[PDB]
């Protein structure tokens, strides 16, 4: 099981990597990042790449059962994980806010929707992430690379398992279902009174493509953040369980470009470019 | 009524005239010349700041400054050695299809559907860029305006006419007629004496300025015309039509010499230009890219594809060290 | 590496800012494009609201400024001055319900509508479609059915049938009905009905645009 | 054009004082501004520079801390605030202009200035001469020498030549060691390189007698000569 | 008739001009192209010194 799941781990890691790196290569040159959109997408792809570039280490920690990389590494890898995860979950939210304020406030939002704002909020995201994840480095050391905060370990352990739960699962899900539901209400209200709207059109498409970017994000990170609570408030656990939970937590970060990437007009065009180029190259 | 016959006889006589002087077939002369080679260019500089399409541009006599005109109601001046902005002038009519930079460097000029070539002064105390004149007298849409001095400009309008003017007064000092359609271009000579025009009637005309009357007519296309320029020696010029073809006319033999086409091209030209040695003709197509040609062999020698949309304007500089292209994607470029 | 070429950059770093501030402010002044048959209804369609070559216009409604660049009075070719209007937000089309017999006119308007709704620069460009001079159409058919101009039509030579027939015959020429939409309305204002229709249609088109400027399709 | 200055007067040592410039006739908001200074019988010294947008401010190594420059673009008004005065700050101050862009002409309009009196690694430019007798028709050539090369690698020569007649205020003559201003004749010129700079007149005439000065704008601060008087 | 007299006078004002053959024109063109082919910064790329771009 360890060998097979390690192969699957490499698969997932490299496919995510390809996704969130091709996204950057496209958005950097052929798309010519100008607006805030391309700022947020680049930041998100970066975060994803980093969160994903640290699978093998934990895949050995599951297989080797020891840390042949050093204490400094046992701190740095874990911290990097934490910061990539949280900044990704915050970039999703800032994107799902960039839209509500762009169809329902398409007049005033001009003052907000600028590049400087994008860059400063990105920096603030990384800042907040580091701030919320430093307690890992401050108390990390080879045990099994884990956290061993002072006693009661339970107090510190669960204190942190609930600091991340809230600020990486609830605020974003409390500001991504809302900001996805104050869009459909409009798109409906301002449809009937146009003089052409028969049985609703384009809502059959923007009600399905919206309840799909709120299904994966909530079905992937849920299992993890619920089984944690279980294991730490019922005293039960198992290996394959946490393995599944982890592979999922790191799976959401592979299917994103397929949502916030290739489905963007700029991406579609700048990718048709390289597509036809390679068609002329190898065919 | 019956006078329409002498017209045909005189046309036949003129055909025989400009035909008897043809025994060369220029392409048959350069059989022994060594070709240019192959020409690749690199986008040295890029110039941003426009928020919409740009419709023309013009360089300066110092090879370093240039000017652009766009639909966002803006006329911008660039320092092409540092991609810096010297001036940004706001316009009144955003339907703009012309621009100009005077030789002295003092004044500039725009023009569009408003039927007015507003003329601006750049070097004024009070630290600003004021509009010195608004020149009216047309009933069409300015398609090109070009200076002669700081006090003599020339305009070409879609009402089938062209005009020479005088600024301090504002009154047409000359009018040029003889067209049967929309004029869409212009080109002045290096001796600033006799210009040339080319109209949607599939015909071009070689004028005079002092006198006022046409001097020669030129045909050979099968469709309308959209661009025209000279050849350094003020003894030839080149037309670019929407039939994908570009042609070279001479002024001493009254005929065309070489035709520039290729079956794999169907789109329409928008702009044309030459080089300081008249050995390489630049052409801007509507297939989102540009082209390059050799004016003595008819065979291409390069391409300048770096544009994600149409190529509306283009212009080589005096010294020679650079080239430019304007595109509907709102990004100016500087090759070399 | 630079002496006074560093104040020639605090200049180009303010010029750009001012350009933006002048480009992030055209949006709220949307740009329509009136049209019409031969001197049919281009008169009052401009003055529905009451605040040199090509005609401009300006009327305000709920913090939204409309500019109606009427162009039906420029005597040149249908083309060389038309791609100067791409990027526009919408298009209007004012046709008469009863003038078809003059000279027929309905045919000319249909040819125009076909030349418009399939142009190279108006694929993604939506359309509005008004139907003016209606109170008179209630009579022209009352005595002269439209079979004069549509012999293939057979039905109630009356308002609620013939009018809907013409509407559904004009709302079906678009060779593509997924990309762009096509609206309809009639000219019974109450001094303010139509312009409200334009407001609704234009906000809907603004949405359908932002929902591609944000990938949410 | 106009550029008036007010605020000058007579104070006691240690006090503080304000000085105000008022412009009339140009796009103030598009123009840098300085405050040059001159003592009773000495040369000129630079003291400040504010830019377009207010996002740039310099000072002299002598004054940082107690002199505060300020600008109000709407009412077209400049300001200098002084704290902790001394006797070395007794002088006449001049409001000035400066616009920078390719083809510019800095220091193209000097004001008239106010007067302030009280009780009791920088480049140097050597202006040796202090008197020269002449008579009309005489063609002269004044000298200015530096302690470093003024020519920047971009092909220029950041030197300036000024002038100041009695009971008047200065009047630019040359900018960048070769180029000539607008409002003066072809009688004046200049040339040289790298610490050697020669001015050139032809067919002298009254209204030219005064004290020519020298200046460099290669890098801040800015330094002046010491007065090449030109009498008969 | 409205514009069938001055038009013909003009068309006559054209045919009455000397017209050289084409070979001399081609020769002049190629000669101007040769005598200046050394200062064509695009036909003969210059080193990166005299190339401020």
């Amino acid at each position: 099981s360890a060998i097979l799941i390690s192969f699957i781990y490499s698969v997932v890691c490299l496919v995510g990597l390809c996704g969130n790196s091709m996204v950057i290569y496209v958005i950097l040159r052929y798309a010519k990042m100008k607006t805030a959109t391309n700022i947020y997408i680049l930041n998100l792809a970066i975060a994803d790449e980093l969160l994903m570039l640290s699978v093998p280490f934990l895949v050995t920690s599951t297989l080797l059962r020891h840390w042949p990389f050093g204490a400094l590494l046992c701190r740095l890898v874990l911290s990097v994980d934490a910061v990539n995860m949280f900044t990704s979950i915050y970039c999703l939210t800032v994107l799902s806010v960039d839209r509500y304020v762009a169809v329902v406030h398409p007049i005033k939002a001009a003052r907000y929707r600028r590049p400087t704002v994008a860059k400063v909020v990105n920096l603030g995201v990384w800042v907040l992430s580091l701030l919320v994840i430093l307690p890992i480095v401050v108390f990390s050391r080879t045990a099994a690379c884990n956290m061993l905060m002072p006693e009661p370990a339970q107090r510190w352990l669960v204190g942190f398992v609930l600091y991340t739960f809230l600020m990486g699962f609830l605020l974003p899900v409390g500001a991504i279902c809302l900001c996805y539901v104050l869009i459909i209400a409009k798109m409906r209200m301002v449809a009937l009174k146009a003089g052409w709207q028969q049985r609703k059109r384009s809502e059959r498409k923007i009600t399905l493509m919206v309840m799909m970017v709120v299904m994966v994000f909530v079905i992937c990170w849920m299992p993890f953040y619920v089984v944690q609570l279980v294991n730490v408030f019922a005293e039960q656990d198992d290996a394959t369980v946490s393995q599944l939970s982890v592979i999922l937590g790191y799976a959401n970060s592979c299917a994103n470009p397929i949502l916030y990437g290739f489905l963007s007009d700029n991406f579609k065009r700048s990718f048709q470019r390289i597509l036809c180029l390679s068609w002329m190259d190898n065919a | 009524d019956q006078l329409r016959q002498e017209a045909e006889q005189l046309k036949n006589q003129i055909r025989d005239a400009r035909k008897a002087c043809a025994d060369a077939t220029l392409s048959q002369i350069t059989n022994n010349i060594d070709p240019v080679g192959r020409i690749q260019m690199r986008t040295r500089r890029t110039l941003r700041g426009h928020l919409a399409k740009i419709y023309a541009m013009h360089w300066g006599t110092d090879s370093r400054l240039l000017v652009s005109a766009s639909q966002d109601g803006k006329l911008i001046i660039w320092d092409s050695y540092t991609t810096n902005k010297v001036h940004a002038i706001p316009l009144r009519s955003s339907w703009v299809m012309t621009c100009a930079y005077a030789p002295s460097g003092n004044y500039v000029a725009c023009g569009g559907l408003d039927n007015i070539c507003s003329i601006y002064n750049l070097k004024t105390r009070e630290g600003n860029v004021r509009v010195s004149r608004e020149l009216a007298g047309h009933t069409g849409y300015l398609s090109c305006c070009r200076f002669l001095d700081d006090n003599q400009i020339v305009t070409s309008s879609g009402d089938t006419t062209c005009a020479l003017w005088d600024i301090e007064t504002g009154q047409q000092t000359t009018t040029f007629t003889g067209h049967t359609g929309d004029v869409m271009s212009l080109s002045l000579a290096p001796d600033t004496r006799l210009f040339v025009s080319g109209a949607c009637d599939a015909s071009a005309k070689l004028w005079d300025v002092r006198e006022g009357m046409c001097r020669q007519t030129f045909t050979g296309h099968e469709s309308d015309i959209n661009a025209i320029c000279f050849f350094p020696n003020g003894n030839a010029f080149a037309t670019g039509s929407d039939d994908a073809t570009c042609r070279l006319f001479d002024l001493r033999a009254d005929q065309e010499l070489m035709t520039y086409s290729h079956d794999n091209i169907i789109c329409g030209i928008t702009s044309v230009s030459f080089s300081k040695s008249g050995r390489l003709l630049l052409a801007g197509y509507d297939d989102f890219n540009c082209n390059v040609w050799d004016a003595l062999k008819a065979d291409r020698a390069g391409v300048l594809a770096g544009h994600d949309n149409r190529v509306s304007c283009l212009g080589v500089t005096d010294d020679g060290m650079a080239v430019a292209t304007g595109s509907w994607d709102s990004f100016l470029k500087i090759w070399n | 590496l630079s002496a006074e070429d560093k104040a020639a950059v605090e200049r180009s770093k303010m010029i750009d800012r001012n350009l933006r501030e002048d480009g992030e402010k055209a949006a709220r002044e949307v740009k329509l494009l009136l049209l019409g048959a031969g001197e049919s209804g281009k008169s009052t369609i401009v003055k529905q609201m009451k605040i040199t070559g090509i005609v401009e216009t300006h009327f305000t409604f709920k913090d939204l400024h409309f500019k109606m660049f009427d162009v039906g009075g420029q005597r040149s070719e249908r083309k060389k001055w038309i791609h100067c209007f791409e990027g526009v937000t919408a298009i209007i089309f004012c046709v008469a319900l009863s003038d078809y017999d003059l000279v027929n006119r309905m045919h000319e308007s249909m040819k125009l509508f076909d030349s418009i709704c399939n142009n190279k620069w108006f694929t993604d460009t939506s359309i509005i479609l008004f139907l003016n001079k209606k109170d008179l159409f209630e009579e022209k058919i009352k005595k002269s059915p439209l079979t004069i101009c549509y012999p293939e039509y057979a039905g109630s030579n009356t308002y609620e049938e013939a009018a809907a027939y013409i509407q559904c015959q004009f709302e079906d020429l678009n060779k593509r009905k997924d990309t762009k939409e096509i609206y309809t309305h009639f000219t019974c204002a109450t001094d303010t009905k139509n312009v409200q229709f334009v407001f609704d249609a234009v906000t809907d088109v603004i949405i359908k645009n932002n929902l591609k400027d944000c990938g949410l399709f | 054009v106009q550029l008036v200055e007010s605020g000058g007067g007579l104070v006691q040592p240690g006090g503080s004082r304000k000085l105000s410039c008022s412009a009339s006739g140009f796009a103030f908001s598009s123009f840098g501004m300085h405050w040059v200074r001159q003592a009773p019988e000495k040369g000129l010294e630079w003291v400040a520079y504010i830019s377009s947008g207010s996002g740039t401010i310099y000072y002299a190594d002598t004054v940082k801390g107690r002199f505060t420059i300020s600008r109000d673009d709407p009412k077209n008004t400049l300001f200098l605030q002084m704290t902790s005065l001394r006797s070395e700050d007794t002088a006449m101050y001049y409001c000035v202009r400066s616009i920078y862009y390719y083809g510019s002409s800095p220091f193209d309009f000097w004001g008239q200035g106010t007067t302030l009196t009280v009780s009791s690694s920088d480049i140097v430019m050597t202006q040796a001469t202090s008197s020269v007798p002449v008579t009309p028709g005489e063609s002269v050539s004044i000298s200015c020498r530096s302690s470093k090369s003024l020519l920047h690698s971009n092909g220029n020569t950041y030197l300036y030549w000024f002038l100041q007649r009695p009971g008047q205020s200065p009047q630019l003559l040359i900018y960048r060691m070769s180029n000539l201003a607008s409002g003066v004749p072809d009688r004046f010129s200049g040339s040289g390189s790298g610490t050697a700079f020669t001015l050139t007149i032809s067919r002298l005439e009254a209204e030219d007698v005064g004290v020519y000065y020298c200046m460099q704008h290669l890098e801040y601060p800015l330094t002046f000569g010491a007065g090449t008087k030109l009498e008969l | 008739i409205a514009q069938a007299r001055k038009l013909v006078e003009q068309l006559k004002m054209e045919a009455n001009i000397d017209r050289i053959k084409v070979s001399k024109a081609a020769a002049d063109l190629m000669a101007y192209c040769e005598a200046h082919a050394k200062e064509d910064p695009l036909l003969t790329p210059v080193p990166a010194s005299e190339n401020p771009f």
